[PDB]
């Protein structure tokens, strides 16, 4: 039970963070941050400066 | 006499949960 609901919640958190980065790139930042890698449920990697 | 349209991503995550954790009767 812990494995199933912990894995789902953590990948949900990663999906929320990816959606937030797409909001920041579209609205206010824009090429000051870029998504390098995104594997859904596995990893997210952003590039600044 | 709704659906907030961020549910595509949640649904793909549900399918990944189905695969990563299968149901067991």
């Amino acid at each position: 039970m812990y494995n199933c609901l912990h894995s789902f919640c953590l990948s949900l958190q990663l999906e929320v963070l990816h959606s937030q980065t797409l909001m920041l790139i579209r609205e206010r930042w824009g090429d000051l941050v870029q998504v390098e890698r995104y594997h859904a449920g596995k990893c997210l990697s952003l590039s600044v400066w | 006499f709704s659906s907030i349209f961020q549910r595509q991503r949640v649904d793909a995550l549900l399918l990944d949960l189905r695969q990563k954790f299968p149901p067991k009767f």
